RNA sequence: ACGCGUUAAGCGCGCCGCCUGGGGAGUACGGCCGCAAGGCUGAAACUCAAAGGAAUUGACGGGGGCCCGCACAAGCGGUGGAGCAUGUGGUUUAAUUCGAAGCAACGCGAAGAACCUUACCAGGCCUUGACAUGCUAGGGAACCCGGGUGAAAGCCUGGGGUGCCCCGCGAGGGGAGCCCUAGCACAGGUGCUGCAUGGCCGUCGUCAGCUCGUGCCGUGAGGUGUUGGGUUAAGUCCCGCAACGAGCGCAACCCCCGCCGUUAGUUGCCAGCGGUUCGGCCGGGCACUCUAACGGGACUGCCCGCGAAAGCGGGAGGAAGGAGGGGACGACGUCUGGUCAGCAUGGCCCUUACGGCCUGGGCGACACACGUGCUACAAUGCCCACUACAAAGCGAUGCCACCCGGCAACGGGGAGCUAAUCGCAAAAAGGUGGGCCCAGUUCGGAUUGGGGUCUGCAACCCGACCCCAUGAAGCCGGAAUCGCUAGUAAUCGCGGAUCAGC
RNA sequence: AAAAUGUAAA
RNA sequence: CGCGGGGUGGAGCAGCCUGGUAGCUCGUCGGGCUCAUAACCCGAAGGUCGUCGGUUCAAAUCCGGCCCCCGCAACCA
């Protein structure tokens, strides 16, 4: 183990901060620790719709957060409901006046934080774990990628002394800082144990 | 008292002697075989070993000796020696035969022309032929009872494993099975001992009050 | 004692000095930053992701 | 298969000899031969699940060739000896919490153990709990309060705040957020298992390697490509080729450092000026240093020479030239690697207890041993004063120029600064006169004594500085071993992160 | 033209 | 009884005559080498000289007696 994560990587050269705010010294800490538990409680509740990206913003005490997802039918519940009720569940554990921003992916299948979350549950749902990577690539480089990568590691269905394999097609190079590229995590949470699936897609070196 | 500390590690062998109280019940349980799964400090690569060896703790032995032969059973022999010898030989009984009746030996002593010397001579002869002699009844019950019990062969000889990678010693005779170890591998023997003794004794009183 | 000493390091001690540090993402006691009040790793996971406003990696 | 191939191992035929798993065994027995040594003929019991033939892939070699690495050589400075620091083994003990183990464990997780941290220990306490969703409910009522015991935590204990939906002629309204009090789902675990795992790291190794696609060869494992000639730091190229291409790597794009300019012109800067009231303070100005964005700049681009090409070798000019120096960046893989103790996680366990709380001890123990390291043996040095020259950082919790107290740390008095403004602020070596004269010393500063400051609830265990007496071992370190190729080693200082303090 | 060894678990 | 021999750091050997003089080789413990062990290189540790009593100022040593070890005759016609 050795290679370090893409992101933290182009942190400035390609992709952003999921969080885009200044702040002061003895408060930094403060509108931290208290602003990253909306993602906590985000992903308690949007993946269920496909939460991607958060980008979580701040004025003085206002705050500006806007969600990235697969088809926002969700958010809107029953007419108008969950956007409601959730800005009402926002600022309701803040005390600072909060917002409804949403926005949408163009295109799933080439988001690797999305890519991922349907593996890791696709196979959580014991589904043939080889095949359900050669065909994740398919599906990402029929959706017009350049290339892709998938990984998958720990009791693949079986097998006690537990293995790390992965099948991938296209470019990826990740040494190249010019090159965008994607990155996202997602955790298969079976019977027997738990894996780890990583993403990679290579969408173009810009 | 003896040891061959052999390379690494160990002690390929050692004995000791335990002085003190109660030394017997408190370690008379140990004789047997002791079976080890870990990783040997031998090994070149992640490998289990079931490795093992012998306990034999022998209690004391006093030991005895009267202040040698009683003479009253002790059969005296005088006769004319055999042999080159002439008329101070052919005509004077200097040879000499003892026999101890109640063990059976005899020993003669037609060595010197003496008659006393051979005498005596037969007489301490015969003090090793009957004690030196009987020194072999010693050793061969030791011997044979050290062999019945150490117990010869090795990993399939039960009583007790002493599992590291999972840190859990198990007594095999009356199942304790506790998996709290190498504080017994410290040293903290009795978490372990005590068990056996109240086990061994629970069905002591099974056997002629049954 | 796990969650009995992280809701023990953030309740009102005894005293001014029974008072210390505590990684609230985590749960650390030593390696915890008064800047972020985070430990070395969460400090080091989280700013990965970009969820820690301008850190980015250094070099010089 | 290797190979054989009119000198068959090819296609045929005639005839002899010989084989029918390994070991036992060319033995034992019988016969025959022999001077002998032996020879010929030649079994079986028992035993094993194989023995073996070629060929492929790697690893390995006290095999070869070709390169490379502070690997050796060359050179400079260390450890190993002493005393102290800290870390580990051991031992130990009421426990001396756990884990890390050859490089790749040993100033490692610890970037702050007196309490805390704290898992260990002893003894006092806790039982739906220190924390989370809840349930039936004796009844509540935010709650400010307040008492006796005790080291505290806790067992007990006396006061009502009398507010809180919605209407009680009313004498009960009923509910209610939290709440007290029993009980049912319970939490709780630093308990085991990294040999059930995730994630992250370590390492060979920033090594130059690893492979895939089709084609082709081969009964096949597999080969070809990736081999070869030149080449480079490089599977880097160029040529050549039963190969043609492709991906992961190296380079490269990214960040500081060197050159140049556009821009910006204070809180920085100061060349010229009013100044002058002794002066970057006043006016003055962004010209220069400064700061910080946006940029150009080097491309084998130029010339003699060598090669077919890549490329090489020399100077030319330029801040810089064949990669200008520095960082970030760790390929398929390996090590049954490290980590269930940061955290997550399948199992297994514990359930008036492995859980939960406070008091005190311990994690700092010393018959011993190795790691990393500070400080030394001194004259290129040690001491007292005058005295210049840095740089990155830190703080309206606080940073504390200042007077005052002083032998001091400190103390009480506070002026500024939310910081290019004000502070930590003396950077030490260096410089300059004195000073010592070769000695266990004006070296060295261990050890211990008496007395003090500081922060904390409190410095016995067990703190860090200050002052006076004390002034040890050590006179250059056996065997062995270590770092390092240019602003590098060596040596001198300073700042920060964790942080009551250290 | 130097120098012995490495037990027993995929 | 009798002659003569040697007893000494754990094993095996000098040092006795000639009275003050603990030596060598292993072995051992503690440092290295090496991934590890031995080999190998570097330091240290270790015995009132059998035992009573003896003479000298003192006994490994000179000196008498049993305690050991060891060849050792004892011819007995
Ligand atoms: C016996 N001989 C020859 C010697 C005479 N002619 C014969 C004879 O018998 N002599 C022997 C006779 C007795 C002798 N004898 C034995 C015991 C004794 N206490 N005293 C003796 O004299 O020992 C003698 C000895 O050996 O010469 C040989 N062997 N030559
Ligand atoms: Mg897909
Ligand atoms: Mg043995
Ligand atoms: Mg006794
Ligand atoms: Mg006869
Ligand atoms: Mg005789
Ligand atoms: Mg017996
Ligand atoms: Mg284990
Ligand atoms: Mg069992
Ligand atoms: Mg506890
Ligand atoms: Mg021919
Ligand atoms: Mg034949
Ligand atoms: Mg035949
Ligand atoms: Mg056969
Ligand atoms: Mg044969
Ligand atoms: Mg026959
Ligand atoms: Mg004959
Ligand atoms: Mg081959
Ligand atoms: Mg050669
Ligand atoms: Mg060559
Ligand atoms: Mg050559
Ligand atoms: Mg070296
Ligand atoms: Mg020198
Ligand atoms: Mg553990
Ligand atoms: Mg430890
Ligand atoms: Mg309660
Ligand atoms: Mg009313
Ligand atoms: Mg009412
Ligand atoms: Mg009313
Ligand atoms: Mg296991
Ligand atoms: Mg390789
Ligand atoms: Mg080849
Ligand atoms: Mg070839
Ligand atoms: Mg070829
Ligand atoms: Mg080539
Ligand atoms: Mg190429
Ligand atoms: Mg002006
Ligand atoms: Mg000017
Ligand atoms: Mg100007
Ligand atoms: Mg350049
Ligand atoms: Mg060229
Ligand atoms: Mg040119
Ligand atoms: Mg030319
Ligand atoms: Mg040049
Ligand atoms: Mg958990
Ligand atoms: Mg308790
Ligand atoms: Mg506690
Ligand atoms: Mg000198
Ligand atoms: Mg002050
Ligand atoms: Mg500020
Ligand atoms: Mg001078
Ligand atoms: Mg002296
Ligand atoms: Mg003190
Ligand atoms: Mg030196
Ligand atoms: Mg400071
Ligand atoms: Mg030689
Ligand atoms: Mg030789
Ligand atoms: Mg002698
Ligand atoms: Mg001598
Ligand atoms: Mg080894
Ligand atoms: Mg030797
Ligand atoms: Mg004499």
């Amino acid at each position: 183990g050795n290679k370090i994560h893409p992101i933290g990587f182009r942190l400035g050269i390609t992709r952003d901060w999921e969080s885009r705010w200044y702040a002061g010294k003895k408060q930094y800490r403060h509108l931290l620790l208290e602003d990253q538990r909306i993602r906590g409680l985000l992903e308690k509740e949007l993946y269920s719709a496909g939460l991607a990206r958060v980008d979580i913003e701040r004025a003085a005490d206002n705050v500006a957060v806007t969600v990235h997802v697969a088809k926002p039918g969700v958010v809107i519940g029953r007419g108008g409901e969950r956007i409601r009720v959730l800005r009402e569940e926002l600022a309701k554990l803040t005390g600072k006046n909060v917002a409804l921003n949403v926005q949408e992916v163009q295109n799933p299948n080439l988001s690797a934080p999305l890519v991922a979350q349907r593996v890791a549950e696709q196979i959580e749902r014991r589904f043939a774990v080889r095949r359900a990577i050669k065909q994740a690539v398919q599906r990402v480089m029929e959706s017009g990628a350049k290339g892709a990568k998938v990984i998958v590691s720990g009791r693949i269905g079986g097998a006690e002394q537990a293995r790390t394999e992965w099948a991938a097609q296209g470019r990826v190079p990740l040494h190249t800082l010019r090159a965008n590229i994607d990155y996202g995590f997602a955790l298969a949470r079976t019977t027997y144990g738990v894996l780890g699936v990583k993403a990679y897609i290579f969408l173009g070196e810009v | 008292m003896s040891a061959s500390e052999g390379e690494h590690g160990g002690y390929k062998e050692i004995i000791a002697k335990i002085s003190g109280d109660g030394v017997y019940g408190r370690l008379k349980f140990e004789s047997g075989g002791h079976r080890v799964q870990r990783v040997p400090a031998t090994e070149s690569q992640g490998r289990i070993h079931t490795s093992a060896c012998t306990v034999a703790v022998m209690p004391e032995l006093p030991d005895a000796e009267l202040p040698d032969i009683n003479p009253a059973d002790l059969r005296i022999d005088t006769f004319r020696s055999s042999g080159a010898g002439g008329q101070h030989v052919n005509t004077t009984d200097s040879a000499i035969r003892i026999t101890h009746l109640p063990t059976g030996i005899v020993v003669e002593c037609q060595d010197e022309r003496s008659q006393h010397k051979n005498k005596a001579k037969a007489l301490s002869v015969l003090g090793a032929r009957i004690h030196a002699a009987e020194m072999a009844k010693r050793q061969q019950a030791e011997a044979s009872t050290r062999r019945n019990l150490l117990g010869s062969g090795d990993r399939s000889d039960r009583n007790r494993t002493y599992n590291f990678p999972q840190g859990r010693v198990t007594d095999h005779r009356i199942n304790l099975t506790l998996y709290r170890l190498d504080e017994v591998m410290e040293g903290k023997l009795d978490m372990l001992i005590e068990p056996i003794i109240q086990e061994h004794q629970a069905d002591q009183l099974a056997a002629l009050s049954e | 004692a796990r969650k009995a000493l992280i809701e023990k390091a953030k309740r009102t001690p005894k005293f001014k000095v029974r008072a210390y540090t505590r990684c609230v993402r985590c749960g650390r006691a030593r390696s915890v930053y008064r800047f972020f009040g985070l430990c070395r790793i969460c400090l080091r996971e989280l700013a990965h992701k970009g969820q820690l406003p301008g850190v980015r990696k250094a070099s010089w």
